[PDB]
């Protein structure tokens, strides 16, 4: 069987900037190699076939080129609407697609605006409260966030989701969550998520005061 | 005296311009088969096809093969004038496996090979008129798929049809879905036909599926040129006669060597 | 213009057989060649299988004794059929149409690609979710912008589909990937950035769809 490697894994490039993604096979293929765009929660979407040939409504940013073991994809401005994993499939006897290579395009460093929302009572009339500490559109990715309960770290008891990067200003956006009970969540008073980030000169510490 | 006989072997590159098809025929540098990319609008006096050439694209069957052979070979020109054909509603430049071209898929380099595009295959009708005075050659072809999700898959039509006509001559091909021997990993075929459209005549295209396109035309020349198939080398020197067997001296009066002879010949006698 | 819609289960507990339909509109169904891919989650694109026009089928060899893939005409409708279902088959099932030319050598194309349902496999039950307000506060009013949202916690499996206000508001709205906690279930929050001055005058719903389990709620996020 065939084997198609994309290298590398993950590509950062600032828009405007030229995008080279590889495609190295195991066998010889011939112009039998297509590239597909799989923009997050999406389809994929045929952006060229036979190596080279480029489809419908595909620019002319989009050019593919090879022939037998390595194919390679070149996408130049790279523009803010291509943060997508882009995939190389074969088709002959069999049908072969490849690892995929994430493209994240980056913006300038932007910092995030930070909320925390206290648990609803519908919750704790149920015996559990979530405390939920919101960060929106920022870029760099990285970022720690450290909940207090009165003066007290809190690890574990807290997770984390981030969205993928926005196919429009580059940003992301990250939701953490303190989960606790009824009787511990009473049992103190201030709750705080701390944010330190590289647009953050000083961390960032939203709370609230009751329960 | 009378018969000449005494034949030399070789053919002599002067006074007549002699052309070494070697690996290529006509017909196959006519069309634009790869490996013959290098007689492209090439004349010549008097054209030698070998024995060894041979045909390294897709697989064609001309019906007439002696008289579009015969055709080229008075003209002594290949010369080729691109012409910008309006195929609006379907997809060009198709390639194949067989005619590989710099070892990538490629195509005769006098035709095209008209396809689906977006799923939808229109009846074409493009018109060209020959306003100039030399009489035009257009060379094209009709593929014969293999199976019937062939014929769906290239044209999207259940069946085609390939009419070219002139106000002397309608040619109307129609294709025969069927599976021919394997050659060069392929099954279907195309058949290659030619319409000579004179001056203030014009060419009508009326293809409803499975046509190959022309790129253009060519010119049609009024030359003594012809064509001889002989293995005979071509060496250096200068020779009124020329013969399969070699170019012969035109002293005597008549040739028993054959009765295929290019210019200024002795007439053919038999040799008993 | 051809359309493709899956149709399919959201929940296939082990070692029953998954049934997947792919309805096609505005198109010939026995014309064009079509084609099943899975993607298994955070794993990749995987090929399932493929129907032609001549009716002749071609599975993945790893899963040839699984695979089934019908057609039925009177209906325009492309059924994949995956026995003996385990856990590696979670994945969200696709749909699509190749530009295939056997014989001739002409593979290019994937053109039509369908939309994805979610297949989870496994023996847990479906529960819906509960949805809980994400308030706001003067705290939020930070002097123009303050954020609200809905906490979607405790489901399975996924996906559930998240709208502000049956659609009307998408300015801002970040609904978060779902996170699956230690118990098993999915928890996710859906928020949104609107102006402090509209807080006390422009009603805010939250529309919360989870169809593995027929589950609609609609609540109001509003201050204390
Ligand atoms: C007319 O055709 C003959 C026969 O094809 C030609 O002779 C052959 O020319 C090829 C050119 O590629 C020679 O190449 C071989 O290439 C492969 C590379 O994969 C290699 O395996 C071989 O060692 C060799 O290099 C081939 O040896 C040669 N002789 C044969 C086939 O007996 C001839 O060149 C052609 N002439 C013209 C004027 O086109
Ligand atoms: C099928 O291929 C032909 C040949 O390319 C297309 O016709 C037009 O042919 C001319 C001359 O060969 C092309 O011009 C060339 O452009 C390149 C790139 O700039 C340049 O380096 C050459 O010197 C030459 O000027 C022209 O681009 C080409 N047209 C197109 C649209 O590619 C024919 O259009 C093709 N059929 C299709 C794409 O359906
Ligand atoms: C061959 O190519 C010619 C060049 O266009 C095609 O000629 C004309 O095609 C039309 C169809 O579009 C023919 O049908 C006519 O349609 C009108 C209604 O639109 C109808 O009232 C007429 O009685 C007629 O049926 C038309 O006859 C034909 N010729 C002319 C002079 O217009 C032709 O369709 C192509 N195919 C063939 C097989 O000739």
């Amino acid at each position: 069987e065939i084997v198609l490697t994309q290298s590398p894994a993950t590509l950062s490039l600032s828009p405007g900037e030229r995008a080279t993604l590889s495609c190295r096979a195991s066998q010889s293929v011939s112009t039998d190699l297509a590239w597909y765009q799989q923009k997050p929660g999406q389809a994929p979407r045929l952006l060229i076939y036979d190596a080279i040939s480029r489809a419908s409504g595909i620019p002319d940013r989009f050019s593919g080129s090879g022939s037998g073991t390595d194919f390679t994809l070149t996408i130049s401005s790279l523009e803010p609407e291509d943060f997508a994993v882009y995939y190389c499939q074969h088709r002959s006897t069999w049908v072969t697609f490849g690892g995929g290579t994430k493209v994240e395009i980056k913006r300038t460093v932007a910092a995030p605006s930070v909320f925390i929302f206290p648990p609803s009572d519908e919750q704790l009339k149920s015996g559990t409260a979530s405390v939920v500490c919101l960060l929106n559109n920022f870029y760099p990715r990285e970022a720690k966030v450290q909940w207090k309960v009165d003066n007290a770290l809190q690890s574990g008891n807290s997770q984390e989701s981030v969205t993928e990067q926005d196919s429009k200003d580059s940003t992301y956006s990250l939701s953490s969550t303190l989960t606790l009970s009824k009787a511990d969540y009473e049992k103190h008073k201030v709750y705080a998520c701390e944010v330190t980030h590289q647009g953050l000169s000083s961390p960032v510490t939203k709370s609230f005061n009751r329960g | 005296e009378l018969v000449q006989s005494s034949s030399t072997g070789r053919i002599c590159d002067s006074p007549h311009r002699i052309l070494d098809g070697e690996n290529c025929t006509l017909i196959d540098a006519l069309l634009g088969d790869p490996h013959c990319d290098g007689f492209q609008n090439k004349e010549w006096d008097l054209f030698v096809e070998r024995s060894k050439a041979y045909s390294n694209c897709y697989p064609y069957d001309v019906p007439d093969y002696a008289s579009l052979r015969s055709l080229v070979a008075s003209s002594g020109t290949l010369e080729f004038n691109n012409e910008s054909f309006n195929w609006t509603g379907v997809a060009q430049n198709g390639t194949s496996y067989a005619c590989k071209r710099s070892s990538i898929k490629s195509f005769f380099s006098r035709l095209n090979w008209l396809h689906q595009l977006k799923y939808k295959y229109p009846a074409l009708n493009v018109t060209m008129p020959n306003n100039d005075k030399f009489d035009k050659l257009y060379i094209w072809g009709v593929h014969h798929p293999s199976t019937d999700s062939d014929q769906t898959s290239i044209y999207a039509q259940a069946s085609g049809r390939v009419t070219v006509s002139t106000k002397r001559s309608q040619q109307t091909v129609i294709p025969n879905i069927g599976s021919r021997p394997w050659v060069r990993g392929i099954s279907s075929r195309i058949s290659i036909h030619w319409t000579i459209v004179k001056p203030g005549d014009i060419l009508l295209i009326n293809s409803t599926g499975n046509l190959i396109a022309p790129r253009g035309y060519f010119k049609i020349r009024s030359g003594k040129s012809s064509i001889m198939r002989s293995d005979a080398p071509i060496g250096k020197c200068n020779s009124e006669c020329i013969t399969p067997n070699g170019s012969i001296p035109n002293d005597k009066p008549f040739q028993n060597v054959n009765r295929i002879t290019y210019g200024a010949c002795p007439r053919y006698v038999k040799q008993n | 213009e051809v359309q493709l819609q899956e149709s399919g289960p959201g929940l296939v507990k082990p070692s029953e057989t998954l049934s997947l339909t792919c309805t096609v509109s505005g198109g010939s169904i026995s014309n064009y060649h079509w084609t099943w891919i899975r993607q298994p989650p955070g794993k990749g694109l995987e090929w399932i299988g493929d129907m032609y026009n001549s009716g002749s089928t071609k599975y993945n060899p790893s899963l040839k004794s699984r695979v089934t893939i019908s057609v039925d005409r009177s209906k325009n409708q492309l059924s994949l059929k995956l026995s003996s279902v385990t856990v590696a088959d979670t994945a969200v099932y696709y749909c699509a149409r190749d530009d295939i030319v056997i014989g001739e050598g002409w593979y290019h194309g994937m053109d039509l690609w369908g939309q994805g349902t979610t297949v989870t496999v496994s023996g847990a039950s479906t529960k819906g979710p509960s949805v809980f307000p994400l308030a706001p506060s003067s705290k939020s009013t930070s002097g123009g912008t303050a954020a609200l949202g809905c906490l979607v916690k405790d489901y399975f499996p996924e996906p559930v589909t998240v709208s502000w206000n049956s659609g009307a508001l998408t300015s801002g709205v970040h609904t978060f990937p779902a996170v699956l906690q230690s118990s098993g279930l999915y928890s996710l929050s859906s928020v949104v950035t609107v102006p402090s001055s509209s807080l006390g005058t422009q009603t805010y719903i939250c529309n919360v769809n989870h169809k593995p389990s027929n589950t609609k709620v609609d609540k109001r996020v509003e201050p204390k």
